[PDB]
RNA sequence: GAAAUUGGGCGCAAUAGAUAUAGUACCGCAAGGGAAAGAUGAAAAAUACCAAGCAUAAUAUAGCAAGGACUAACCCCUAUACCUUCUGAUGAAUUAACUAGAAAUAACUUUGCAAGGAGAGCCAAAGCUAAGACCCCCGAAACCAGACGA
RNA sequence: GCCUGGUGAUAGCUGGUUGUCCAAGAUAGAAUCUUAGUUCAACUUUAAAUUUGCCCACAGAACCAAAUCCCCUU
RNA sequence: AUAACUUGACCAACGGAACAAGUUACCCUAGGG
């Protein structure tokens, strides 16, 4: 019977935490302070998705192409496989053309 | 597992408390228990005309039976009250036909009577005074 | 403007009050159910 | 193999019975063809003027500032 | 693993009053992981269900199965708490209310799955006479019941 | 083949006998017909259930009034297997704007412009 | 055709499309007749007339064609002595 | 761009555009953004018209 | 349809009167009227200042969830429903009879 | 398919996440394949109610096992199991958990701005920008490369 | 041979595709190493613009049966 | 092929693959009757 019998600890979550009272902030920096810096410029992540937003196809694409030559053996292994199977598949597979 | 499901157990009481009381382990196990509990449904929406069908059979049998006993058969009993404007209908003839016996016995009377004015008003054909229970009640 | 005027009386606009212009958001149509799937369209 | 009682006969026959008596009822027209012509044109006309019409007069309903600002009443609270 | 059994004999209830019939004793005990199956002590079980203690006792003494001996046993084992723990004045004065037979768990052996097959053994005891056995329903009561069938019916299906 | 089947015209031409028969007067006929399906358009062709949609006797045993025109008649003569067709005798007048609320059609064919509900 | 390239993930056109059709900036592929250079000795000149046309294409063959290529093709050209120019716009439709 | 009483502006552009069209122009006013949308072209004589009204 | 009725009893009717609870009523169409010696029936209602019958609304319910189920098998057609349907208790309060024959 | 040129977590939480408590146990001559599982409490120097399956509690004329009912469980009446494949045989003991629709060219809807739109590149004879909204799971015999095997 | 890899091989073939409720909705064909499949059409669906559609009366449609086409009125 | 105009298949399996035969009771797999 996959249900639980106590009922779990209450979640206290911080509305005022540091993070949630100054999210957002410097989202119009280039909009108010002179366009200087893109709001893009305020995203941090992975090298290849700073700014940039594309389908798995793509991502794989991006990441191989920008990161691929560090990348790890196997994981360059797999991703390179992996495009190759998205390549077969959105090519090659569907219901619309 | 991002979002598996957590209120799985409120699904299948859905089902089984509709299943508590069959047999076998249609009682208990939902797979059997969805089927035997759809088919129920069927059934019980497909019994509503039945309901009115069966009240509708019963009721001839007890007015045939009744007016049987007044020597009447039924066709002659409907039809003659029809003819009187009586349009009393199959359930309240059936209940009082049970619970009031003397006023069955004078729609039989009536019914009867009817009938032979029928009779001796189509035997004596042409212009003729009509029967006096014959008359109708003209509405405008 | 009767709008803003029409603001004063209203509760404060928050995070919890957002909704966006019907029109813009079209529902996901997702292969669930008698409709949407059983050989899925 | 299938018989016909009496029930199947005399139920054809009250149906023949109806039919030759709607025989007869179309066997005397009011007008002739010549008098009946365009003696309801304009109207029809008119019908159709007006199907035509409520085709034509399609568009998106008008959109209120009243509903938009209603929405914020989902946080209506008490004091 | 649950153990409720074993907790039932730890109800205290409280103390009665002068104008009350005399509570008669439960004693409530088992045997866990009995090496024997649940459903060849469903027959020593079953045995005796309504029997005194000794007619218990006695019939398991010549009984030839294995289980015979463990209920022997339990039945011994609750007739000395029964006095000792439980203020029952007469060792013969008890009676077997309920006795079941529960699996226990399980062992697995490949060879090949073969289950090595345990169970449990429960026994309540009640202080006091086995009750009388119920008498087989005479012609009286079939005609009584029968006719009272035939007055308890309704015109259905209308007023 | 199974066609559309033409009828012809010695069919709808009365006799002595069915003036006689019928109420019927060849000199000053009748303006109204009264309409009734009183037949399934199932399993009949689809020219016959388009006629029915067309003369509006989609729902059975509910009557229409229609003309006694050439060209009614014509549809008429295309489904008169399914309909049954009586003469609306108007034994008052036609319901002026007074006695338009309060009419009621009776079941002989004829459309009475006052409907009490008390006995004469 | 390829939806998503190896290289760029971008649609890429089918270069059969380009070497034998011409898209008019208002949507209408125009093309050469089949066959129009072929066994002219048994013709006769209505029909070759006929075949040296430049003919209109299809609804569904102008969907077809528009798939296969990219937006590079649908795009204003303001050649300097265009033949095609004054056939871009769509002149005097109602609809 | 049309600011202020949007039901005035729908008011006035259906009495000037239905000499020119027989019938009442089919409009819709988006009371929210401040448009106002009728069926058919009439650019030139709604730029015309609203140079005469003075905007 | 047609109640057989005495006095002091209870009829429930599949549908709201709009009648607050506790209105009195005068059942127009009554079509019998039967006592131990004599009984009295209209053709094919009796007449108003014949016979009175009374009634009283006590209470307006819904009635219990009532299901449709609808399937049809291989074709994946199953449909559910639930219906619950208005209904008030009415009261026979008195059948009082008058000297007009 | 170029180039010139340009310039910590809206993660998982013991069938999940790593195969991993371990490349262990086990299987294989070997290369190699490859598991499962734990839950007390502050202190152990303090020993409930819920799956299927059963038991308490075997059975009573008759029949997809119910439904209409009914004073009444049965008796009366009505009722050719579900999925899938065909115009109209397949698979499933049962329970729990796991297990299958991924792409925004064009069109549409909703905003912004508008002869211009876009935070360069691009489009524009009302357009352009932004968003929303469309494209599944399992299953061969094979072929090739490199090892391990008499 | 067997193992690992390519490898989520490929499969026009088999099997399977998970909440609710409502709505609209079934039978011309042409090509194809094609007839276990696809493409176009026909039919179907939504949205949009407009103006006729359907039923049909005279007249009318060839020499060597039932009907149909056409078609104003209605 | 031809400077060009043009010309080019019994591509006859005739909407035409630029050029590929017999056989398997050893057949094999996926399916259908
Ligand atoms: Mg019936
Ligand atoms: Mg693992
Ligand atoms: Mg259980
Ligand atoms: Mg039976
Ligand atoms: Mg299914
Ligand atoms: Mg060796
Ligand atoms: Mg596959
Ligand atoms: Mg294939
Ligand atoms: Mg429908
Ligand atoms: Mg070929
Ligand atoms: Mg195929
Ligand atoms: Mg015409
Ligand atoms: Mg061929
Ligand atoms: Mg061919």
């Amino acid at each position: 019977i996959g249900i639980r019998l106590t009922l779990p600890p209450p979640k206290v979550v911080d509305r005022w935490n540091e993070k949630r009272a100054m999210f957002g902030v410097y989202d119009n920096i280039g909009i108010l302070g002179n366009f200087e810096k893109h709001p893009k410029e305020l995203i941090r992540g992975p090298i290849w998705l700073r700014g940039w937003k594309g389908n798995e196809l793509q991502r794989c694409i991006r990441k191989r192409k920008m990161v691929g030559s560090r990348m790890f053996a196997d994981d360059l292994h797999n991703l390179n496989k992996r495009i190759r199977y998205l390549y077969k598949h959105f090519n090659r597979h569907g219901k619309f053309r | 597992l991002r979002n598996r499901v957590t209120d799985r157990y409120f699904r299948i009481q859905e089902v089984l408390k509709h299943a508590r009381h069959f047999r076998g382990r249609k009682n208990r196990c939902y797979r059997l228990a969805v089927r035997t509990v759809i088919r129920a449904f069927v059934k019980c929406t497909k019994a509503r005309y039945l309901k009115k069908k069966n009240m509708r059979t019963l009721w001839i049998n007890r007015i045939t039976a009744a007016s049987q006993e007044h020597g009447l058969k039924y066709p002659a009993l409907i039809g003659n009250l029809v003819k009187c404007q009586v349009e009393l209908n199959r359930k309240v003839l059936a209940d009082l036909a049970i619970y009031e016996p003397k006023t069955f016995k004078s729609l039989a009377a009536l019914a009867s009577r009817r009938r032979h004015e029928g009779f001796a008003a189509a035997l004596g054909d042409g212009k003729e005074p009509e029967g006096i229970f014959s008359r109708v009640v003209q509405y405008h | 403007a009767r709008a803003l005027d029409l603001l004063r009386g209203l509760p404060r606009v928050s995070l919890a009050n957002l909704k966006p212009n019907p029109g813009s958001k079209k529902p996901e149509r997702r292969p669930r159910g008698r409709r949407r799937g059983r050989k899925c369209g | 193999p299938r018989f016909v009682s009496l029930r199947a006969k005399q139920n054809m026959i009250r149906r023949l019975e109806i039919e030759a008596e709607n025989h007869y009822w179309l066997s005397m027209p009011y007008m002739t063809r010549e008098q009946e012509r365009g003696h309801a044109a304009v109207r029809r006309r008119e019908a159709f003027e007006a199907i035509k019409a409520a085709a034509t007069s399609k568009f998106p309903p008008h959109r209120f500032i009243a509903d938009q600002l209603d929405h914020l009443n989902v946080t209506k609270k008490w004091s | 693993i649950s153990r409720k059994w074993e907790k039932k004999n730890k109800i205290v209830y409280p103390p009665q009053l002068p104008g009350e019939p005399r509570r008669p004793a439960e004693i409530y005990h088992c045997r866990r992981q009995i090496k024997y199956s649940k459903d060849k002590m469903w027959y020593l079980a079953k045995l005796i269900r309504g029997m005194s203690i000794d007619q218990a006792l006695a019939q398991l003494e010549f009984n030839d199965k294995k289980g015979a001996k463990i209920i022997k046993e339990v039945l011994l084992e609750a007739q000395d708490m029964a006095v000792r723990d439980h203020n029952v004045e007469f060792r013969s004065n008890l009676y077997i209310a309920e006795s079941t037979s529960g699996r226990g768990q399980c062992l697995k052996r490949i060879r090949g799955i073969m289950e090595k097959v345990y169970c449990h053994y429960f026994v309540k005891l009640v202080e006091g006479p086995p009750p009388p056995p119920e008498p087989p329903k005479t012609a009286v009561a079939h005609a009584k019941e029968y006719i009272q069938q035939l007055r308890s019916r309704t015109i259905v299906h209308t007023l | 083949k199974f066609t559309r089947s033409r009828i012809p015209e010695k069919v709808f031409q009365a006799s002595p006998e069915d003036h006689e028969k019928y109420g019927g007067d060849p000199q000053n006929p009748h303006k109204l017909h009264i309409v009734t399906r009183i037949k399934s358009t199932r399993r009949r062709p689809y020219w016959e259930k388009d006629i029915i949609k067309m003369l509006g006797l989609e729902k059975a045993h509910t009557p229409q009034v229609h003309k006694n025109i050439p060209s009614v008649n014509a549809k008429l003569k295309v489904v008169k297997h399914l309909i049954r067709i009586k003469p609306l005798k108007l034994p008052q007048g036609l319901p002026a704007e007074e006695n338009m609320s309060n009419t009621c059609l009776k079941s002989t064919g004829e459309l009475v412009v006052q409907w009490h509900l008390k006995p004469v | 055709l390829t939806y998503f390239s190896a290289r760029k993930g971008k649609r890429k056109t089918v270069k059969a499309v380009i070497d034998r059709f011409l898209r008019l900036h208002c949507g209408l592929w125009v093309r050469r007749k089949a066959g129009y250079k072929k066994k002219l000795w048994k013709k006769t000149p209505a029909r070759k007339k006929r075949l040296r046309e430049f003919v209109f294409c299809n609804k569904t063959q102008s969907k077809l064609l528009d798939k296969m290529t990219t937006s590079f093709w649908k795009r204003r050209n303001w050649y300097v002595d265009d033949p095609y120019q004054k056939y871009h716009d769509r002149t005097n439709l109602k609809v | 761009k049309v600011e202020g009483d949007i039901w005035a502006l729908q008011k006035d552009v259906e009495d000037f555009l239905s000499p020119l069209l027989g019938k009442t122009p089919v409009t819709q006013v988006n009371e929210v953004t401040g448009t106002l949308r009728i069926k058919g072209y009439f650019d030139q004589e709604l730029k015309a018209w609203l140079l005469e009204k003075g905007f | 349809r047609q109640w057989k009725v005495t006095s002091e009893d209870l009829i429930l009717i599949g549908n709201e009167l709009d009648l607050a609870c506790g209105e009195r009523i005068r059942l127009e169409k009554v079509l019998l009227v039967g006592a131990d010696n004599f009984t009295l029936l209209g053709k094919p209602l009796l007449g108003k200042d014949l016979v009175r019958v009374e009634a009283t609304v006590i209470e307006k319910t819904e009635s219990w969830p009532r299901i449709i189920m609808r399937f049809r098998k291989r074709k994946n057609f199953k449909k559910k429903r639930i219906v619950t349907t208005p209904q008030t208790v009415l009261r026979i309060n008195s059948i009082e009879i008058a000297p007009c024959l």
